[PDB]
């Protein structure tokens, strides 16, 4: 048969030589071609462990993400272990592309095909896969966007769901358009998202049912961020280059007991950012001219549980979680696990 | 969203016993057993209801039997006096206290009365103390008595660690009186129960007369 | 080895804020959350929520939100707890947590088997006050079997803590300090006492010495028998 194995896979793209994009520049050099023709075996009476907290494959493309973000982004100002870096910042061009992981000789990619499959243990539909599918590396806070989409019905997983210290990815069946927009020509960094509210709450809802499975006939209350670094209490995102923090408050503002207008949100564009990528601090120049708009769609959310007990009882409450960029590459490798053929 | 029930409220052992302390929970998750000894900072002794945390001896064992878990500490040792707590998650019990210390030949106390000093009364205040000197065991019951009232919830008791030398217990007691209620009463008592008693003991003072 | 420092502790008054500090050492700051825990006196623990230092982001029971903030400075691996509009109940000793597992990709935050020595925080209207010192006189009829017993009452003082020695140190044997108890006031009291032999009552001099270091109050006490 065959082992569990850490290999160095190697990546794929349909990047483009021509484009000035810095994804597209990255991929030119570090990836191969997209596989014209690609071999999908599905595998009769086999069943396979898989552990998406567990997978070797998120450090590789948390490391190639970094070193991505790192040779890209041009700040004015850099502050890391106490001394600060001034250099020159022009603006670039930024848009993520889909990225493939592939698995060398001697080696293969094992898929999961449970529609439903939780995140942890035993999958018995599995096929062998020589790339994982496209996968977009966008650096985003509370909201996944730009990911893949659950095949039935809306997926919660966590490692342990009981445990208020573990994150919670949900993954949607739906997907919900998020409209960015600075306006052209008054404040240069004021922009807003707009949201359909019948939409998010219809979605809210059934995340709300797929919760009450955990925590049966209880209330499930979605609430506003608790605290942290502004890139984890607002929903923060690149648009056009620019970093994009938005107030997430009406997102989460929401009791589910057993039972076409816009949501505005109020957005601000900052100079000064928390580095993910390493500890410190970044300054990029202010904001380009004209409008600064785009569209993406919300496939995903990362959600922390309140922690004791409550004056009422029977309620669970839910907020916006982050801090780790590793689990939104989870969020879309948690169906992968590399094996040794030999 | 987790109640952990602790049993019994205290334990009064001596070295060389078994101590057995109870946690109850209907609910999942892994269970932890803490240490937690006067004036320190909690230790912990148990994770996932039975293994032993670092430099934890075998004779700290848990154990668990559906929703009663037991951590049971064998051959008892004096450094083994304190709170113990079961945790499950952000949750904790209230605690189950496991009394022991240096074992010695039991000892009576040595009653004393002090009446307020004349300083004190000058600046209209008036405290009465009673010291129950050297004792063992721990357990001690004083009572105070003004003209043959019992006095209720108006006095604080201090108690000693065990001494430096004999290893017995010492305490005091303090009833606070106004100097005006003070110069009412004539009769000042304070009545001991100790097992090294037969009968209780009784120490008093008129007010005025020395 | 894994270390947690905790600051000093505080004397505040009722409806003041308060900001303590917990210094790691010996593991990655960045890697798991830092808990707090508190516990009332003679009462058991609390967890007040946790902190991840890695985006700052924080979980906190019902009881203790809007009231409580936990942050880090990620220079100095410090983790901070602020507590806003401090009550009487407030007064604790307030501890930071670490859990026993924690790598650079998995981590296991409840058993906690690392712990600050503890911030004790007394919350309190009074204001800091020296201690009165009067004597526990030796009488004709309290000794027996040739010992005799003196002391001091350390009465009124506020903040704790009292220190009490005999004769510059010069007596120790038979000398018992008791814990202070805080009376109904909001003031703390305590004695000090000596067992002598009842024959060197008038040949050997006893002075307590009280040191109470917040007010800048030292008393030299001598205890003598009634004169009659
Ligand atoms: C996921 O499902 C499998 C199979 O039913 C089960 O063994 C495992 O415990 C589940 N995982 C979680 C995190 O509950
Ligand atoms: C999955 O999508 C369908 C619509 O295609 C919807 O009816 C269903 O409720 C979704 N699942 C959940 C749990 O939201
Ligand atoms: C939060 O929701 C309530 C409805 O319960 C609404 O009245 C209130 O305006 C909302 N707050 C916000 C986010 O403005
Ligand atoms: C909602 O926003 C979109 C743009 O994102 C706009 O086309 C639409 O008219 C808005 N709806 C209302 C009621 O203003
Ligand atoms: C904004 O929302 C509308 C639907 O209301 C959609 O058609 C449009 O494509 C979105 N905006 C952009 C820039 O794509
Ligand atoms: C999502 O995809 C669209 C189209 O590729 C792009 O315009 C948008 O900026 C993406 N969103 C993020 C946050 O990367
Ligand atoms: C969560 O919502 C409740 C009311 O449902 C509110 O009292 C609380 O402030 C919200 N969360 C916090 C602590 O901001």
């Amino acid at each position: 048969v065959w082992k569990e194995a850490t290999a160095t896979l190697f990546c794929a793209s349909d990047a483009k030589a021509y484009e000035t994009e810095v994804h597209n520049v990255w991929a030119t050099h570090a990836c191969v071609p997209t596989d014209p023709n690609p071999q999908e075996v599905v595998l009769e009476n086999v069943t396979e462990n898989f552990n998406m907290w567990k997978n070797n494959m998120v450090e590789q493309m948390h490391e190639d993400i970094i070193s991505l973000w790192d040779q890209s982004l041009k700040p004015c100002v850099k502050l890391t272990g106490g001394s600060v870096i001034t250099q020159a910042c022009p603006k670039i061009s930024f848009e993520p592309i889909p990225i493939h992981y592939c698995a060398p000789a001697g080696f293969a990619i094992l898929k999961c095909n449970d529609k439903k499959f939780n995140g942890t243990g035993p999958c018995t539909n599995v096929s062998t896969v020589q790339c994982t599918h496209g996968i977009r590396p966008v650096v985003s806070t509370q909201l996944l966007l730009n990911g893949s989409l659950a095949e039935e019905e809306i997926v919660i997983r966590s490692e342990n769901i009981k445990d208020n210290a573990k994150i919670i990815i949900v993954q949607l069946n739906e997907t919900v358009e998020i409209n960015c927009t600075r306006p052209n020509n008054g404040d240069i960094r004021q922009a807003h998202c707009n949201i359909s509210k019948a939409k998010w709450e219809n979605t809210l809802k059934q995340i709300a049912r797929k919760l009450r499975e955990h925590f049966k006939n209880e209330t499930i209350a979605f609430n506003q961020s608790s605290g942290g670094d502004p890139e984890i209490v607002m929903h923060s995102f690149n648009c056009g280059g620019e970093f994009f923090y938005c107030n997430s408050t009406q997102l989460f503002n929401s009791t589910w007991t057993w039972n076409n207008i816009n949501i505005t949100l109020p957005c601000r564009i900052k100079q000064i950012i928390n580095m993910w990528q390493e500890v410190g601090k970044a300054m990029y120049a202010p904001p380009i001219k004209g409008q600064i708009r785009c569209s993406s769609n919300i496939t995903g959310l990362l959600l922390t549980r309140d922690g004791g007990s409550s004056t009422n009882g029977t309620t669970e409450t839910f907020r916006p979680g982050g801090g780790d960029m590793r689990d939104n590459w989870r969020s879309e490798l948690y169906k992968y696990k590399v094996v040794k053929i030999e | 969203e987790i109640v952990l029930t602790q049993s019994p409220g205290t334990l009064s052992l001596s070295p060389g016993e078994r101590a057995t302390l109870s946690c109850r929970t209907s609910q999942y998750g892994s269970l932890a057993w803490y240490q937690q000894r006067p004036g320190q900072a909690p230790r912990l002794v148990i994770y996932g209801g039975s293994s032993r945390a670092t430099g934890i001896p075998d004779r700290f064992t848990g154990s668990r039997s559906g929703a009663d878990y037991t951590l049971t500490i064998n051959r008892l040792e004096p450094e083994d006096f304190g709170i113990y707590y079961c945790q499950q998650y952000e949750f904790f019990g209230q605690g189950t206290k496991v009394e022991v210390d240096i074992k010695r030949t039991v000892a009576a106390p040595s009653v004393f009365i002090f009446p307020p000093s004349d300083e004190q009364l000058k600046s209209g205040t008036a405290s009465v103390v009673c010291l129950l000197n050297n004792f063992y065991p721990r357990e001690a019951k004083v009572q105070w008595k003004v003209d043959n009232a019992l006095q209720s919830g108006n006095s604080q008791e201090s108690v000693t660690e065990q001494d430096s030398k004999d290893s017995t217990y010492s305490l005091s007691s303090t009833l606070t009186l106004s100097k005006a209620d003070y110069e009412k009463h004539k009769v000042y008592a304070c009545e001991v129960t100790h097992q090294g008693l037969a009968s209780p003991v009784t120490k008093s003072f008129n007010r005025g007369e020395c | 080895q894994v270390q947690l420092l905790q600051s000093g502790a505080q004397v505040k008054k009722t409806g003041a804020s308060m900001r303590i500090s917990c210094k790691t050492s010996g593991y990655t700051f960045l890697n798991c959350p830092i808990n707090w825990v508190r516990q009332a006196p003679g009462r058991g623990l609390e967890w007040m929520g946790w902190m991840k230092p890695r985006g700052g982001a924080v979980n906190y029971p019902q009881k203790f939100q809007g009231r409580v903030t936990m942050t880090r400075d990620m220079s100095t691996d410090t983790a901070f707890l602020d507590m806003s509009n401090l009550r009487s109940d407030d007064t604790a000793v307030y501890f930071c947590a670490r859990g026993k597992y924690c790598t650079a990709s998995d981590y296991y935050n409840w058993d906690f088997e690392h712990w600050g020595r503890g911030t004790l925080v007394t919350v309190s209207s009074p204001a800091t006050k020296g201690p009165s010192v009067f004597p526990l006189a030796p009488s004709s009829k309290s000794t027996s079997g040739g010992t005799a017993a003196l002391g001091c009452l350390v009465k009124d003082y506020f903040p704790e803590p009292v220190t009490v020695s005999w004769n510059s140190g010069a007596l120790t044997s038979g000398v018992h300090t008791f814990p202070a108890v805080l009376q109904s006031s909001g003031l703390y009291s305590l004695s000090s006492v000596v067992t002598v032999p009842s024959s060197s009552l008038g040949t050997q001099t006893y002075i307590c010495n009280v040191n109470h270091k917040p007010s800048n109050t030292k008393v030299d006490k001598k205890v003598e028998p009634k004169s009659c």
